[PDB]
């Protein structure tokens, strides 16, 4: 019901302590010393670092130094590294088997640029060419916006039908990404030499292919 | 190793019921030992907890979900129950079937509560397939990709289902649109691509598509040619053999076929004894194509080609074995002794002008007395002031042996000279 | 021009009735002002006259066909006659309207006198599509050449049936099978193949097929790379500024496309201010590619790297700027005056050792006074037998302008000595 | 009817003097002066270099001495050249309008070696390709036997159906030359990336092509 009130940004400079806290509800923060940091990085469910207030188990440094005054809980990672990017967030206990979980904090070494990957191009299969088509598509894997176009070529120019592209959401790293293909029957894609795909992304516009040309 | 999946999906819309279930395959629980979770995230939100359950005797759910919710167990078939009565239009979520260790960490694969009726249609791919700019050390990686789906789990399998080293099945998305698309890369040995077969081979039973990709990589080769000298002695000599050779090296092991073209004079002589050979060099070859001569063709002044043609060059690298125009000259040939303060040092060094010549026809070299030195350096001539070609020739030898009184000879095998060789000689 | 073109063809059995005939279009004649032939030659056998005729008054037939033939005229339409009566078993030939000149020289095109009924059925074609290998002066010759058919004459026509310049339209067979096979060449320059479109287009009328085909030639290139040293009072100086550059040069004109990748140290650095350019030079260009150096990543023994890739070289030529280990030195450096006997000659020259030096990272020099001196050879050293590095230095003067008393000093900038350079310096 | 008794081969080094002859009828060589030499080269009709005995018309050079004597008449082609290997013959006139004409002589500049041109490879036109049809072809020009073969490939396997191949004769340098087809649909020729061919000729085998490869 409670969320477990967090400031909701903190940044350090590499050499640097950097806290982070946790305002609690009586049965939980308040209650126990059994306060709960966790270390989530994007891709994947939460680790463990400290619980206890102050306990930690194994894999885990010295440099984290995790515990609770007031029921404002802290959690401190002094002497920060470029591994530390990721989502911390605090936790406790209710009474009985239930327990609150943290509303985060997003920890910043200090300054920020971009970063960019994928957009492929596939035929079909023998498992459809076999009973008659050919279902080809355009892929254009992780950006953030939720805003990308597509559009594709037959020998380099203009098509227009049979081509379905449907708009991006988010991923597990909450990134958005998209879908596009269209189809035609064995006979077309033998007739056809190529095809090429086009997709754009605010202003980021392309006309691709890793393919060397396509021969034999 | 653990799994936990869910069901009772579909979309369906507010004033009547859906009941969701997990069942859970290699690790115990349910309830009893720890407890359990389930979770909803909002099409645009994040992860918002609905309930929890114990060992057996305490169901808690959220004041959202609360005095609503009924979160329950079925411990001795192992599976997991959400029936639940009345979800409105914000509570269609991606409900997931969420273990607990220590907080909520073991992810199932879950299954959606959606609102009113709903489609199932298919499928297809997309293989990440290598750049050849390397990144560091000992590793590469290429992929597979799959492509606008509807109903999700998949069947994503690298070379048939088999070869999990170095791979990561890259997570999903749900657009925007309502579709889907994911990764799964490969991410194995540098050198182990091109040496190897890797297929990307899909399979989707919710609609009916399935599919199969490889790979290649790139780098280092594209060779050099050389044209060269009959010996003097050859061509002067009426009882002894001259020959103008062709050296094709650098060839490579990926492209060895080496063909050649040959012109004595525009005119195709195309055989005489022309014979290469082929031999394991370094990690290429060495290619040695060899025109057989009569003495006066050189004489009477012809002109000659080797037009080297392998698979590797795509266009044919031609060779003239062409003499230069003239001058006369016959080296003015020169020998010369130290700087008196090298007699305060333990090792001298002994000069050989040839300056004065036309062609760069030159062969110089040195000697103790009948034997041979090792300690020289010899410069490949500069094109002289009063248009002729000139060069210095080192001795690299001791003091102590020079002032024993040592014979040195200045060997010079340059041409309009007297024996096809003269000779100068220096000593102290 | 003129023509000369039969008729009356097929396929009889003897004992009854066949009426051939000529007709010409661009030289008078017929019977008036020469004579006219007709020839045969049986299927295996060659050429036989059958009968003559003159201005108009008497006809001369062969004593196979003597009695039997009449050779006969139409003077007014310009058309000829042969109108015979029991062409039997053998007599089955190719006859062909044979114009005389003097003796029997302009060739018609003829028709077959033939025995029992036949058919007409089909062709089809051939590219004479040329060798690249070479031919001599300027000559090149590609072609077309049409197969398999029945009846005869046919429309090989090229370039849609223009370019009658250097074309031969090689003779026809009438095959063991009773098929035919043609040909047609095109005997036009070597350099303007490849600068232009050429077109087999033939068509044939008997049956219904026509068609359309084309050329190519070829000839050298395949580039090559170097990389090039910082200045070492670039790299000294905190103030002044070093850098790596990687020269690509003999490119092309038919491939310019000249990517770099740039490895400071085995992290791609992929900019820095690495800056190329392509500019005309010969017939090729030259590529200067540029990286931006702080002083310190070469002092703190930093490898580097430029992966050149180009499409004319399937696979990418790496270089990397590598030092070399080591031993000390610093040159030993001592020059030296001549042999007494170049004071015999109207010109001297002066050397200048430098030996013992690890790297080859040489750079001597030569002067009069404060301005430089033109005339040196430098040779670019030798591994010497301590393991170590030595080379010899030339400076070609006069005698006269020796004994004047020249200040000749050879200075040398090479490395582990003082002021990146160290000058030995040399008189009389 | 008559033909003219010319010896059947004459022989000469290079610079040496080389004598061919022609015995007549009557009404030809020994009626008139009216003998008339000739050389013809393998590929066209004959060229006039003597007749009338020793008249000559432009062109043609101080070399040839021919005439008559008794009713052999006589060419001479002394201080011969490589340039002189043709089809040299004598004619005479009857009367009225008629003429006989020589049965040949063969010079030779002492001493013989072999030769060998083209065997190529090619598809349909787009005129056949328009209206269901895709008939290739394999041609194997020149030789002396007429006894050649011919056998195909397609996508280097063999193969087994409508090609008729068919027997050598003839040409107009008196070498004898092939032929040879396969018939099939345009489908089939775009299924099949390749058609290589295959000639024979008396141990002189081929599986032959000029291409440097097929794509695009
Ligand atoms: C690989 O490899 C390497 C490394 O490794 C190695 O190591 C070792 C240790 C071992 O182990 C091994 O095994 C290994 O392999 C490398 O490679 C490299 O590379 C480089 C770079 O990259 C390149 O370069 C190139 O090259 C060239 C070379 O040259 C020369 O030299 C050298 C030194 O000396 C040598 O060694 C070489 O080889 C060469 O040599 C030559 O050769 C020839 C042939 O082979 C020879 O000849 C001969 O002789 C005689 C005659 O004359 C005799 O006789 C013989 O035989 C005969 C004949 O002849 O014929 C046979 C007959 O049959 C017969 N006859 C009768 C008559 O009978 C007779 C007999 O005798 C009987 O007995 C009688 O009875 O005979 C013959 O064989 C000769 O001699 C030699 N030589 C001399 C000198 O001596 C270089 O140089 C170059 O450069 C150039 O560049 C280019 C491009 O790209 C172009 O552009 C041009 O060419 C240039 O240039 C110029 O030019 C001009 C004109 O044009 C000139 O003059 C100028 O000067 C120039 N300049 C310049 C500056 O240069 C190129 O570059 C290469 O490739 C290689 N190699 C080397 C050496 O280097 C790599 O890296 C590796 N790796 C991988 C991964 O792979
Ligand atoms: C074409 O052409 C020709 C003829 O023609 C001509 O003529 C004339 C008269 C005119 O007309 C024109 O136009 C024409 O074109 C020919 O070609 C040729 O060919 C050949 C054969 O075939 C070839 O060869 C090759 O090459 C190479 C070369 O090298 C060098 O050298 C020379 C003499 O010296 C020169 O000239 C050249 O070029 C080169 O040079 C260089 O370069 C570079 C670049 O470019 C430079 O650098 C620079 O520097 C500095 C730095 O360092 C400066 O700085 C500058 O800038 C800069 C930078 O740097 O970066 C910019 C920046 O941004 C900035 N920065 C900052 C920091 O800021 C700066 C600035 O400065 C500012 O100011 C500051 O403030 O900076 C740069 O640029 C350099 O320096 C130079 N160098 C020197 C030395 O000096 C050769 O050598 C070679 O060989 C090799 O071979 C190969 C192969 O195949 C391989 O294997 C290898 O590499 C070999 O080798 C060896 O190696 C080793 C190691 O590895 C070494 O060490 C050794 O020794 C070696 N050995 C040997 C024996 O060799 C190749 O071969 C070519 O290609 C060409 N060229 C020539 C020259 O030769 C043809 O034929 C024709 N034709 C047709 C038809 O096309």
């Amino acid at each position: 019901p409670s969320a477990l009130t967090q400031p909701p940004s903190a940044s350090g400079s590499l050499g640097q302590s950097v806290t982070i806290s946790c305002t609690g509800t009586s049965s939980d923060v308040g209650g126990y010393n059994y306060v709960s940091w966790y270390q989530q990085h994007a891709g994947k469910a939460p680790k463990v670092i400290i619980y206890e207030v102050n306990k930690r188990p194994s894999g885990v440094p010295d440099r984290f130094s995790g515990s609770k005054s007031g029921n404002t809980a802290s959690l401190t990672v002094s002497g920060l590294q470029a591994e530390d990017e990721a989502d911390y967030y605090c936790s406790s206990y209710e009474g009985s088997d239930n327990f609150v979980f943290g509303t985060g904090t997003k920890v910043t070494v200090l300054g920020q640029p971009k970063a960019n990957p994928t957009v492929t191009l596939f035929p079909p299969s023998s498992e459809e060419l076999q009973a008659n088509k050919a279902t080809e598509v355009c892929l254009i894997s992780d950006f953030y916006p939720g805003a990308v176009t597509v559009a594709w070529k037959a020998d380099g120019s203009p098509v227009k039908a049979g081509v379905e592209t449907t708009k991006p959401s988010k991923q597990s790293n909450n990134k958005y990404a998209a879908s596009s293909y269209l189809s035609l029957t064995p006979e077309q894609w033998k007739s056809h030499r190529s095809y090429s795909c086009q997709v754009t992304h605010e202003g980021s516009t392309v006309e691709k292919t890793v393919a060397p040309t396509e021969c034999s | 190793p653990l799994v936990l999946q869910e069901s009772g999906p579909g979309l369906v819309k507010p004033s009547e019921a859906l009941s969701l279930t997990c069942t859970v395959s290699g690790d115990s629980i349910n309830t009893i030992l720890y407890y359990w979770s389930w979770i909803r995230q909002p099409p645009g939100k994040g992860l918002e907890w609905i309930g929890y359950i114990y060992y057996s005797g305490s169901t808690y759910g959220n004041p959202s979900l609360k005095s609503r919710v009924t979160i329950s167990v079925n411990t001795s078939k192992n599976q997991f129950y959400s029936k639940l009565s009345s979800v409105t239009a914000a509570d269609t979520a991606v409900y997931y079937c969420a273990r607990v260790p220590l907080v909520v960490n073991p992810w199932g694969q879950g299954t959606l509560v959606t609102v009113s009726s709903a489609s199932t249609k298919g499928p297809s791919v997309f293989p990440l397939a290598p750049s050849s700019k390397s990144t560091s050390g000992g590793t590469a990686a290429l992929g597979c990709l799959v492509k606008d789906y509807f109903p999700q789990p998949v069947t994503v399998s690298w070379n048939s289902g088999a070869l999990t080293s170095g791979v990561h099945t890259f997570p999903a998305v749900l657009q925007s649109s309502g579709l889907y698309s994911l990764s799964s890369v490969v991410t194995v040995p540098s050198s182990s691509l091109g040496t190897q077969t890797y297929i990307c081979n899909v399979n989707h039973k919710p609609s009916n598509t399935k599919v199969d990709k490889r790979v290649a990589p790139e780098l280092l080769g594209g060779p050099s040619v050389f044209l060269f000298p009959p010996k003097p002695k050859d061509t002067l000599m009426i009882s002894r053999t001259p020959e103008v050779t062709c050296v094709v090296v650098d060839v490579s092991h990926e492209d060895p076929q080496v063909k050649f073209n040959w012109y004595v004079d525009g005119v195709q002589v195309h055989n005489a004894k022309t014979k290469p050979r082929e031999q394991q060099y370094n990690s290429t070859y060495r290619v040695v194509s060899v025109l057989t001569v009569l003495h006066q063709n050189w004489l009477d002044g012809k002109e000659y080609k080797c037009k080297v043609s392998n698979k590797a060059l795509p266009a044919p690298i031609e060779k003239t074995i062409s003499k230069a125009k003239g001058q006369p000259r016959e080296p003015q040939v020169y020998t010369l002794p130290p700087s008196r303060e090298e007699m305060t040092k333990n090792q001298v060094s002994l000069t050989c002008l040839v300056k004065g010549f036309y062609p760069s026809d030159i062969a110089v070299e040195w000697e103790s007395n009948g034997q041979p030195e090792n300690n020289y350096k010899t410069t490949p001539p500069v094109l002289d002031s009063d248009g002729s070609f000139f060069l210095y020739s080192k001795l690299t030898v001791d003091k102590s042996r020079w002032q024993q009184g040592n014979v040195f000879s200045c060997s010079v095998m340059h041409e309009a000279l007297h024996n096809h060789y003269t000779q100068k000689s220096l000593s102290l």
